[PDB]
């Protein structure tokens, strides 16, 4: 099975550097050109670099020329990307890819997220969005959590430790002008269940090693 | 650079129907070796891209035969013969004939469904947040289709600008609807100088714009 | 000293030379040495010595690189290499060379293609020249045709040529520069034909340290002890 596994992402301050790696398995890695592609959040794909199988030919996108270096260690089945003088516009998910016989992107990794920013890692403030008559329709009530002012991204929300998945909408984060992120997560439930059913939102933010379990109750 | 122009930007399509996506190249993609390096990818929401078609019309191994490509020179098309719910996501053409390798901006395949009006709910700021000196008011548009919607805030009937942000889910894989949150953020002080907090929602599924509101102290 | 006494003083160093040259090369260098022995003027002898200098170097260049020495007359022109290697494009070659017909007759020291002599790998040759140029500061110039901004491809092999220009002269920079300037037009012509060619040019002189030439050190001692001493004794006397 062809697989590509990227590593090395994380938080980096503007002007800083990072080295990304991609472990290749399931094919003779040494015979094939290797590529890096990136995707800024909520944007399209943007090709980054190519390296021939024997490293004789290397291509760069103009945006990264003079700052990024692609390279490979064929005995180690590993592809690299040295990133330097990073800018916030480099904030992206970085994928390694290969054609396994051509210059098209046949095989992709799961990607690794690079965040370039001077904002400081902060776990989220979690506030309940309480069910009420203003959030009810028929026999259905909406409730949720506001997950405010955390950094950098991935945060994960679950409801009742993941037992509650029907009707859950966790919204994509919005980058605030403070440099921090915020989102909300809502769920609709039977309004008859209020008073009897405990609703707890579980906010996990691994970058700050913070985990928040907020209980959402109807207010009085 | 070679510019790839995709049309349409978004392609609402009913289950079972055919879909066609166009990709136009700003220069011929015919390589001097005789091949044409125009390729088609699908990116399902929250996943990494998948190759569908390489060199114009070659279907990648494992790819369902409902996908096909054709064209030459500067004009290329991807056909989905019979759309499936799984085919939801963004479709990119890309070329590797010329350095830099480039992508089109993507076509968002949208599954058609019957019109659904949004359920509109409003959430006053929690007491926990008000103690921290800020008030966020959340307005929620739940389970609506199509996506076009207009949401505005009015505090004591005065339109608000510059103090709200909005976020939309991807199209739901099960019921094909969208949800949208809009968050108005006031300082606690500004929040305590007003009474009526209202969210006005326009959507083609509503007989008229809906104003969901609350009075602060209640 | 009489020309015929210079040849005698350097009969052994020129036998060691002719003994190491490719068969067709040493036969040429031998005919020229005789003309120099029977030279009736310091002019004609110089002109003969000049031709030995270049011919003997080109043979030691073929030796070091394990290529074939092809006497000038038997060397292919640019038109002959495309005719035979890119026949589907020779007609368009001729059409695009109406205002520059001289391009067709260009005749490098080595006109090779990848499996007109054949070479295992064109990219390998270019890497060796670029390596020595970077490690030893040896002036080279290199040009690769490239239609538009086309990328290399991994799914198909293309036929490709390699054009090499060598030289043994005091002005190493001027040669690499003037060589690469003569091929620029054709390089841009191949680009417009979709033909992949690589032009390499280098040069050595006698002040170049013996371990840093484009020919094996042994060949260097063979040329300095013979063609160089000659030039010394040819002017002085
Ligand atoms: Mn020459």
């Amino acid at each position: 099975e062809v697989k590509l596994e990227e590593s090395g992402g994380g938080l980096v301050r503007p002007g800083g550097s990072r080295k990304l790696s991609c472990a290749a398995s399931g094919f003779t890695f040494s015979s094939y050109g290797m590529q890096w592609v990136r995707q800024a959040p909520e944007k399209g794909l943007e090709w980054v670099a190519y390296i021939s199988s024997g490293s004789r030919t290397i291509y760069y996108a103009d945006t990264v020329k003079g700052r990024f270096t692609i390279s490979r260690d064929n005995p180690k089945n590993t592809l690299f990307l040295q990133m330097t003088s990073l800018r916030s516009e480099d904030t992206a998910m970085y994928y390694c890819a290969t054609g396994y016989g051509g210059t098209w992107f046949a095989y992709w990794g799961q990607g690794t997220l690079v965040t370039v920013s001077a904002a400081s890692t902060k776990g989220p403030s979690v506030f309940p969005l309480a069910p009420s008559s203003k959030s009810t329709s028929g026999g259905t009530a909406a409730l949720g959590c506001l997950v405010k002012d955390y950094f950098p991204e991935p945060v994960t929300v679950s409801w009742n430790s993941g037992a509650l998945t029907s009707g859950v909408h966790t919204f994509p984060a919005v980058l605030q002008s403070s440099g921090l992120y915020s989102l909300s997560s809502v769920v609709t439930v039977p309004s008859s269940s209020l008073g009897t059913q405990t609703y707890i939102c579980n906010v996990n933010h691994k970058p700050s090693n913070t985990k928040v379990d907020k209980k959402v109750e109807p207010k009085s | 650079q070679i510019v790839l122009s995709q049309s349409p930007l978004s392609l609402p399509v009913s289950l079972g129907d055919q879909a066609s996506i166009s990709c136009r190249s700003s220069q011929s993609l015919l390589h001097s070796n005789g091949n044409t390096y125009l390729h088609w990818y699908l990116q399902k929401p929250g996943q990494s891209p998948k190759l569908l078609i390489y060199k114009v019309s070659n279907r990648f191994s494992g790819v369902p035969d409902r996908f096909s490509g054709s064209g030459s020179g500067t004009d290329f098309t991807l056909k989905i013969s019979r759309v499936e719910a799984e085919d939801l996501g963004v479709y990119f053409c890309s070329q590797s004939t010329h350095v830099p390798y480039t992508f089109g901006g993507g076509t968002k395949l949208e599954i058609k469904r019957t019109v659904a009006a949004p359920s509109v709910f409003i959430f006053p700021p929690s007491d926990e947040q008000l103690k921290s000196g800020t008030a966020s008011v959340v307005c929620l548009l739940n389970n609506f289709y199509p996506r076009e919607a207009k949401v505005q805030w009015k505090v004591d009937n005065a339109l608000q600008s510059g103090n709200s942000q909005e976020s939309v889910t991807e199209q739901d894989s099960k019921d094909s609807t969208y949800s949208l949150s809009s968050t108005l953020t006031l300082s606690k002080a500004d929040y305590e100088k007003h009474k009526v907090y209202a969210c006005e929602v326009t959507h083609q599924g509503l007989s008229s714009p809906v104003t969901k509101s609350f009075n602060r102290g209640e | 000293k009489p020309i015929a006494l210079i040849c005698a003083e350097l009969y052994k160093p020129f036998q060691d030379l002719f003994a190491a040259l490719p068969k067709d090369c040493s036969e040429e260098c031998q005919t020229l040495f005789e003309d120099i022995r029977n030279s009736e003027s310091h002019a004609s002898a110089w002109s003969s010595a000049l031709r030995i200098k270049g011919v003997a170097y080109a043979g030691f260049f073929s030796l070091t690189n394990s290529w074939r020495y092809i006497p000038e007359d038997l060397k292919p022109t640019l038109g002959m290499a495309i005719q035979t290697v890119f026949p589907d494009k020779f007609e368009k070659f001729l059409e695009r060379t109406h205002l520059h017909p001289e391009y067709r007759d260009f005749t490098p020291d080595y006109l090779m293609c990848r499996s007109v002599q054949e070479v295992s790998s064109v990219s390998a040759v270019v890497d060796r020249f670029k390596s020595k140029s970077s490690e030893k500061g040896r002036p080279i110039r290199q040009e690769e045709s490239r239609p538009k901004t086309e990328s290399m491809q991994e799914d198909i092999e293309v036929d490709e040529l390699l054009i090499v220009e060598v030289g043994y002269q005091t002005d190493i920079e001027g040669k690499v520069i003037s060589d690469i300037e003569k091929w620029k037009g054709v390089v841009n012509l191949m680009s417009h034909l979709g033909i992949k060619v690589n032009v390499l040019t280098c040069a050595d002189n006698s002040q170049t340290p013996r371990t840093d030439w484009w020919i094996d050190e042994k060949y260097v001692r063979l040329l300095l002890n013979s063609i160089s001493y000659l030039f010394k004794e040819l002017l002085e006397n």
